[PDB]
Order: C-alpha cells, then structure tokens, then sequence
C-alpha cells in the first residue's frame, strides 16, 4: 500500500523526464525548431542531477539508517519475546510435570 | 559518586566528561540483544532436557 | 504474506479434524 | 586466494595417519604456518601433541618452537634474532621468509597506533631494521624526526530487499 | 552348515519390507553371534554393506578381556571403511548399538593412549546418524573427549559452534552423564582456545542440569565456572534461578577455595590474592585446573588498568605502577602496550613525558560497517524466532495437547 504510491510518483516523474528527453532528441535531429532557451534550461536541469552528494549528507543519511536499524532491532526483540511467551504457554500445559 | 569528570594528572586539570547520548543507547541496546539471544538458546536447550526427562540418578 | 496465512490455516484445519473425530 | 588453496591442503594430512603419527616435515609445516597466522594457542597445543621421541629426533622442529616462544611473549626485538639463530632448509625456508615480513608489518601498525612518541632506538628494534630507515623515514613518509633526543612522531593518515524482509517478518 | 542357508533366508525377508520384525530378532542376541565367523565375514557383507555387519561388532567388543586379538590394528582398518561406506537409513533405526560401538571404540583408544585416530572416525558417524546438525547425540561427548586428550581442538569446532536444541533418545539409555560430559569437555576446549565467553556458557548448562546427587563430572564445573567468570567478567556471575538444588546445598561446600578466591577477587589487591594462591596451591593443582588461576592473577592487573580509564585522562607511567602494584614504569609500559593490541583498552603511550593518554573514543555509530553489524545481529534473532515458531506449531497439532 506504500510502495505503490511511491511507484506512481516515480512513474509520473519518469514520464515527464522521458518526454523532456524525447524533445531534446527531436531538437538534436531536426523535427522541432532549435529553441535555445529550452535547451539551456535542459542543460541547467541536467547539471543539478547529482543532488547533494556532500560528505555531511552521507553522514546524516548513515545516522538515519542506523537509527532505523536500531528501532527495528528493538521490536524484532519484542516480536521474538512474544513468540517465546506463546511457545512457553503452549508447552507448559502439554509437558506439565505434576 | 555524583562527579562525572576525568582527572588529567599531567597538567593537573579536572576536565568534565559529558557522555554521548546516541552512542550510549546503541551500546546498551546491542548489549541487551546479545544477552537476550544467550538466554533464548539456554532456554531452548532447557526445553530439550525437560522433554527428554534427563536427570542425575 | 500468503505463505504465512496458508500455514496458519493449515494448522487450524488439522487440529479441528482430530477434535471432531472423538465427539461422538 | 592462491595462498588459501595451499593452506587447507596441509590441514587434513595430519588427521589421517597409518599409526597416529605423520611424517616429520608435515609436523614442521603446520607449526610454522600457525606462527604466520598468529594463532598462538593452537601452535602451543601442536607442540604438546608431538610425541617426545620424534621431538628429540629432529632438532629442526625445536628451531620452530624457539622462535614461537619469543613471539608468544611478544618480544619484537628478540624474535628477529631467534629466526636467524638456526638455518632452515629450502623446503621450509620460504615460510619463514613470509613470517618475518608479517612480524615486520605488525610492529609498524602497533607503533603507529599505540605510541605517540617513541625513541628511535626502540622503534628500530621493533620494525627490525636499524640499517637504512634512520635517514629514509624523515623525507619519504613525512614523520618529523629530532636528533639528539631521538624522538619519532608517528602521524595518522540492494538495501531495499533487506528492508522488506524485516517488514514481511514483523507483520507476520 | 545351516548358517549359510540362514543368511540367504535373511535376504528374502529384506528388500520387501518387514523392517520392524528384522530388528526384533537383532535384540535377541544370538549366542555371541558365532564370533569365529571372521574368516567368512569378508564375503558376508554383500552389495554395499548391510546393517548386520554393524550388529556383530557391537557384541564382541564387550568380552571384558582381550577384545579383538592382538590383531586390533587389522580390524580397526575395516571398521574405518565400514562407517565411510555403510550408507542408508538402516543405522537410524538402530541408534543404540552404533553409539555403543562408538563407546567401546572410545574406551579402547583411551587405554592404548592414541586419541587421534578416532577423531576422524567420530566425525562422519555423527554427520549422518543425527537428523539435523542441531541434534545432540551421545557421540558428541566422545568426540570432544578424544580431541581433548590428544590436543587437536580445531576439528571439534564445527560441532561446538552450533546450538543444540534436541537430545537423541537413542532407544533408551542416554543418562545425564553423556549430557554433562558434552557441556563440560566443550568448556575445556573453549577455555584452551581462550574463548571465555562461550566456555562460561557451556559450564553453566552443566550446572543447571536437574540432579539429585553430586557427580564427579558436575563438581569440577562449578569450580571452573568461577574461574572463567573471573577472567572474562569482573566477578562471579549469578546462576539461573531454575538450577538444581544439589549445587546450592552440596556442591558449593566442597568448592570453598574457589569461593574464597572470588571473595579476594572483589577488593582489588594482587598481593593478598597472591598469598591465597600459594596457600591453597595444593588444591588448585590436584583438580588439574592449574594455569587457570595464574590467569586470574594477570586478569587482576588488567582489570585495574581498565578501571583507571573510568577516572583518569592522562597518567604518568611511574604513577600508574603504584595503584596497580606493577612496581616499575617499564613494567607498566609493556602491560598497557599488550592491552591496546588485544583491544581491551584505548590508550596511547607518550615516551617523551612518560605518560599514557586514555582516548576512550572508539567509534561513533555512523558507519556502514556498523549497519552491517546490526543487520547480522538481526538475522540471528529473526531466524531464531522462526525455529521457535516451528517447534510451537508442532505442539498445537499434538493429540495430547488438544485435550487440555
């Protein structure tokens, strides 16, 4: 239910970028007239593509990843403890030593 | 005691030590996971020795 | 999700079969 | 990768023996290889495993143990002398030629990490070569050296599948 | 000879079912099973060996005297090939005489003081006899014991790195002695390799075994539990609440030199603990656990240095060798250097001023290596819970469970 929303957003972005690339290729070939301003803006769009590849961003991203990993670990432990309680309860009434 | 500091015996200066909150939680959570898994394995073997009814007679 | 649901329903199906047998 | 292919080849030969005792050169190779991997506990137990009769028969085995005793105490200035006290034949010689380099690099890492200032006299005994490193180290590796006081200053120089595994486990 | 015709009569019974009644006549002995059959025994094993060859050997090792001629070396060679090519599932139906055969072989090798040829024998027998690698058989104790007498610890590692969850009933027998032996000889093996984290775990399991009387194999596991806990941890760990009452009432009073050692190993004073070691030295050397108390001596010095990092940031070498009683700046210099290499402390030695600076800043949790480290701990717990769920489900479908 979440990856499908992500998929739709990415597909819309992909459609827009594909249309822009098709226009750029058509301008290169000759079907559409050479529009200098549009191609300049396409160049500016391409020059911004590596969005924020700095070291501080990488450190912050790694911090976020480790925080989510720890939050997953604490809670995987909880699910395992719940299953452990369930198994102990089911085992006690069967192998009761009375 | 209540003092959280580190004595520097070279220049004779008592520096105050502040713990890092993020690293402390990671150390404790990983330690708890290691202890919990050890307890789980020991209990698992205990279940086997109880079902088999093993004792020293 | 489908694998876990199938196994969950498979155990529940087996326990009820042995329960009904001895109920007169 | 190529070296690892030869490591496991000698391992199993000792286990299968006609009478529980293998040929002398097989025993010597395992002891020398244990030294190269720094696995001191198994090297000590291998020496205790060899029967006393064969141990006294071949003094080549004893030469390996004398070197092993020095590295067991972490005596860096002393291991370089015991490795040359005896002469090893060409059949076992290349292994010693690699243990010496491993010890040499081990001292380099230990000094750069556990020492902020070290006397040139002590550092030379650690790395093993008090021959030409005295003048070459100043200008190449950049470590500032001060004469008279003789102090060296070491200086310091796909995921999406994993995540959906966690959720598929937690939700079920 | 009616025996030769009888062998062919066994063939027509086999290969067409009737496996249950075949084992029925096996337990009926057979009056030593015609032990002098060795001349025809070579041709008896038709096809790729059968189970019958395994049955006869189990009974002629228990002659109580001179088992298999001075020709044992000849017979053991055929036994080595027998295990390596027996194959099939016929052995699993008879997991009471294969283990008995292993016990007789282990006893033989011990008396002749050759505990190295049987290491390669009790390594494929376990591999196929057990249902899965997580099932504890009665041969694990023998394999660990054999590799303990003749010191080859490495081969036994794969059978000690796996968590046992089942115990083979072995068609009866299997008393608590075999269970304690595996979790005691495993403790010695890990202790020798200086793996105190898992050695302490193994000794604890033996102690927590339910019991009603003191055993010789459990007495020397409370003693080593204290010493290993003093080396790895700073003090004696607390035993589990569900331990047998025999250890709290009977085992503890005999182990009073080790308990006194723990008492001294609570206020840091190497000089006092040195006197106790040389006073009770006769006890520590009789139990053969000598060289594990001398490590407690070294661990006291290293523990005190690990405590200096909780209060100091820069300490002179001369001053450092005055609280830990090392008696010399040169001695303290090498003690710190060894601990840094092991990883037990983070410090750097400044020889110009004769000082030691305690960094105590190992790592911040912003690494991709740490992310993989947490993930590895994740997979162990996730896969451990799956096997818990699997064993829980089999309880639900148990006919006894549904009634109550």
């Amino acid at each position: 239910e979440h990856l499908i929303a992500q998929h739709s957003a990415i597909k819309m972005l992909h459609s827009r970028v594909k249309l822009i690339l098709e226009y750029v290729k058509a301008s290169e070939a000759g079907e559409v007239p050479f529009n200098h301003e549009i191609l300049r803006e396409a160049y500016a769009l391409c020059h911004c593509l590596p969005v924020l590849s700095t070291d501080k961003f990488k450190t912050d991203f790694y911090d976020q990843c480790n925080d989510v990993g720890l939050m997953a670990y604490l809670g995987t432990i909880t699910k395992t403890c719940n299953t452990m309680n369930q198994f102990v309860n089911k085992f006690n009434v069967l192998y009761d030593r009375q | 005691g209540l003092i959280s500091a580190r004595v520097d015996s070279h220049s004779k200066i008592l520096y105050a030590r502040d713990v890092d909150q993020r690293s402390t939680t990671f150390e404790k959570s990983l330690l708890m996971g290691k202890e919990f898994q050890r307890r789980a394995k020991a209990m698992m073997l205990r279940a086997a020795v109880l079902r088999n009814q093993i004792h020293v007679k | 999700k489908e694998n876990h649901n199938r196994t969950q329903q498979q155990v529940e199906a087996e326990v009820t079969n042995i329960k009904k047998t001895l109920k007169a | 990768f190529s070296f690892k292919k030869l490591l496991d080849q000698c391992e199993n030969q000792e286990l299968e023996a006609p009478g529980g005792i293998a040929t002398p050169p097989v025993y010597g190779q395992l002891l020398a290889l244990y030294l190269l991997h720094n696995d001191m506990n198994n090297a000590r137990y291998l020496w205790k495993r060899i029967p006393p009769a064969i141990k006294s028969a071949n003094s080549e085995l004893g030469g390996i143990w004398s070197v092993g005793q020095r590295i067991w105490q972490r005596d860096f200035p002393g291991i370089y002398t015991t490795i040359n006290a005896h002469q090893w034949s060409e059949t076992v010689q290349p292994i010693m030629e690699a243990l010496r380099d491993a010890t040499r690099r081990r001292a380099f890492a230990l000094v750069s990490q556990a020492y902020t200032s070290i006397i040139a006299d002590d550092f030379a005994a650690f790395v093993g070569l008090p021959v030409e490193e005295a003048v070459k180290g100043i200008l190449e590796q950049g470590w500032q050296a001060d004469s008279t006081t003789r102090m060296v200053l070491p200086r310091k120089p796909q995921q999406l599948a994993r995540l959906t595994d966690y959720v598929a486990f937690l939700e079920n | 000879s009616a025996l030769e015709q009888f062998v062919n009569s066994v063939r027509q019974l086999s290969a067409q079912g009737q496996m249950t009644q075949l084992c029925e006549l096996i337990n009926k002995s057979g009056e030593l099973l015609a032990k002098n059959l060795s001349h025809l025994d070579t041709v008896l094993g038709a096809l790729d060996v059968q189970e019958h060859s395994l049955g006869v050997l189990a009974v002629l090792f228990v002659k109580f005297s001179m088992p298999s001629v001075p020709d044992f070396e000849t017979l053991f060679s055929q036994v080595q090939l027998f295990i390596s090519t027996c194959n099939g599932e016929h052995i699993r139906y008879a997991t009471d005489t294969f283990a008995g055969l292993c016990h007789q072989l282990t006893n033989a090798l011990v008396e002749r003081k050759q505990p190295l040829r049987g290491i390669g024998i009790l390594k494929q027998a376990i591999d196929k006899m057990q249902m899965n690698t997580n099932q504890l058989t009665s041969i694990h104790a023998d394999l660990c014991q054999l590799c303990l007498l003749a010191k080859c610890f490495k081969p036994a590692l794969p059978y000690l790195d796996v968590d046992m969850m089942d115990i083979c009933k072995e068609n009866g027998a299997y008393d608590a002695k075999h269970f304690l032996c595996y979790y005691y000889y495993g403790g010695m093996i890990y202790t020798g390799l200086k793996n105190f984290e898992r050695a302490l775990y193994f000794y604890e399991q033996a102690i927590t075994t339910p019991a009603m009387a003191v055993s010789h194999i459990m007495l020397e596991s409370y003693k080593k539990y204290i010493l290993v806990s003093l080396i790895l941890l700073g003090k004696v760990q607390q035993l589990p609440k569900y331990t047998s009452q025999i250890v709290g009432r009977f085992i503890k009073p005999l182990s009073n030199a080790y308990h006194e050692l723990a008492q001294v190993y609570s206020t840091n004073n190497p000089s006092e603990l040195r006197n106790l070691v040389n006073k009770h030295s006769e006890t520590f050397t009789r139990d053969n656990n000598m060289g594990l108390v001398k490590q407690c001596l070294s661990s006291l010095y290293k523990k005190n240095i690990q405590r200096l990092t909780k209060t100091f940031l820069t300490l002179s070498l001369q001053d450092m060798a005055s609280r830990v009683q090392l008696s010399g700046p040169q001695e303290a210099e090498k003690y710190v250097l060894h601990m840094i290499e092991d990883g037990e402390i983070f410090a750097s030695i400044n020889q110009k001023d004769g000082m030691v600076s305690f960094h105590d800043n190992p790592e911040k949790y912003n690494n991709p290596a740490m992310l993989h480290n947490i993930d590895q701990e994740m997979l162990k717990c996730i896969e451990l819970d799956e096997r818990l769920k699997a064993m829980d489900q089999e309880i639900t479908v148990n006919p006894q469970f549904v009634q109550k």
